């Protein structure tokens, strides 16, 4: 409905994807904390990752929480149909 | 009127054999040729190809009247042949094949510019603009 | 702004200017066909090109089965209340988040932006 | 339903997948013509009114 308004030296795709990018990076990072908060002094996976031998405090989250968010060439998923990323969507889907 | 309530019925024949070959002339309708402004015609196969297979070339009006080139259309009776349907005194129909198809179009005799010497002019003027710049 | 074909041997009309009576006059290279100019300019370029693409869409994109539709947004010429949206899906894509809207009623075609 | 209760039977009927594609209920499709299309997934979760 055209509501947004660019920031300097940004497209509105830019300044559009950028926001959706910034959002779905706090919404991700909520989802971490909340799988970071819960575990147990007889957890396993917290034995290797606080001790330092093997892996790191985003594999728990991964494991627990959330996977995330998948990206090609740094940036998010392109339209490799015609402005379509698979059969199964409608065209020009932005969602997440 | 009777394209309308018109009813009739008449017999066809297709002769073995005609005492002359039988050949389309077509013209584009865009150019609405007067054909009774032709008094005369002459029609000779054409010369540049210097004969069945020759293009014709058409002189309308003998010494001083139009020109035009026909091109022989590739196929004619490749899948279907093209009849002549012609109405006779007595009604009954004749049909006539069609041996070729020619195509007829106007010809420009105006205007004659020369292969070398336009080149010549061409990289003069490409010149021209390039120089006194700036 | 157009283009203008000789009358005798079809071909391209250039502009000429005469020093007699201060009129464009459209003269042909092969023969030399004469003719007066009407709106007396040549020469036009935009370069905001800021062309809105309801003149380019086609009426049967209605047909399309993978586009989205609408139940919101109904049609003013005929009052069909279902309609098919998408973007500008060309050049000229700065800020180009706009969503014009097609009729999806048989035989009505309107198109409109929003 | 029809065309699976007599499907299952391809060892004695002679019923088998060439029939099944003369009689239109299902059609091979190219690259090219895929870009033409709208796919659903699965039936019983995408053709929902
Ligand atoms: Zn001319
Ligand atoms: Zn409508």
């Amino acid at each position: 409905n055209n509501e947004l308004e660019p920031t300097p030296g940004n497209t509105l795709r830019q300044t559009f994807e950028n926001q959706v990018n910034r959002i779905l990076n706090d919404a991700r990072d909520k989802t971490g904390s909340s799988a970071q908060k819960s575990l147990s002094e007889y957890n396993n996976f917290k034995s290797m990752v606080v001790s330092g031998a093997k892996g790191s405090k985003i594999n728990i989250s991964q494991v627990i929480a959330v996977v995330g968010q998948q990206n090609v060439e740094g940036k998010r998923i392109p339209f490799g149909f015609k402005h379509r990323t698979l059969p199964h969507f409608i065209k020009d889907d932005y969602g997440p | 009127g009777p394209s309308s309530q018109n009813v009739t019925e008449y017999v066809v024949r297709v002769p073995k054999n005609t005492t002359k070959k039988y050949n389309i002339m077509a013209f584009n309708a865009a150019d609405k040729v007067n054909f009774a402004t032709w008094n005369q015609a002459r029609l000779e196969r054409d010369l540049s190809n210097k004969p069945e297979d020759q293009p014709w070339l058409l002189r309308v009006n003998g010494k001083s009247g139009r020109k035009f080139k026909g091109i022989k259309k590739g196929g004619v009776t490749e899948n279907t042949s093209y009849y002549i349907f012609t109405q006779c005194p007595d009604g009954a129909f004749e049909a006539f094949p069609v041996h070729n198809w020619y195509n007829f179009t106007p010809l420009a005799r105006h205007r004659t510019l020369t292969a070398e010497e336009a080149e010549e002019e061409w990289e003069r003027r490409n010149k021209v603009l390039n120089h006194f710049s700036i | 702004v157009g283009i203008r074909f000789c009358q005798e041997c079809n071909n391209m009309l250039y502009p000429k200017e005469d020093k007699e009576n201060r009129i464009l006059l459209y003269a042909c290279r092969n023969c030399d066909y004469q003719q007066e100019a009407d709106n007396s300019c040549i020469y036009v370029n935009k370069i905001t090109h800021e062309v809105d693409e309801l003149t380019q869409i086609i009426a049967d994109v209605s047909q399309d089965p993978t586009l989205p539709r609408t139940e919101d947004h109904p049609c003013q010429k005929c009052g069909h209340k279902e309609a098919v949206f998408f973007q500008s899906h060309s050049a000229r894509a700065e800020d180009a988040m706009r969503l014009y809207y097609v009729c999806t009623a048989p035989h009505c075609g309107h198109r409109w932006t929003e | 339903k029809r065309h699976i209760d007599q499907l299952k039977e391809r060892e004695y009927n002679n019923y088998s997948w060439q029939d099944l594609v003369a009689s239109g209920v299902v059609e091979y499709i190219d690259t090219l013509e895929e870009e033409t299309v709208m796919l659903a997934m699965t039936p019983d979760d995408l053709q929902e009114k």
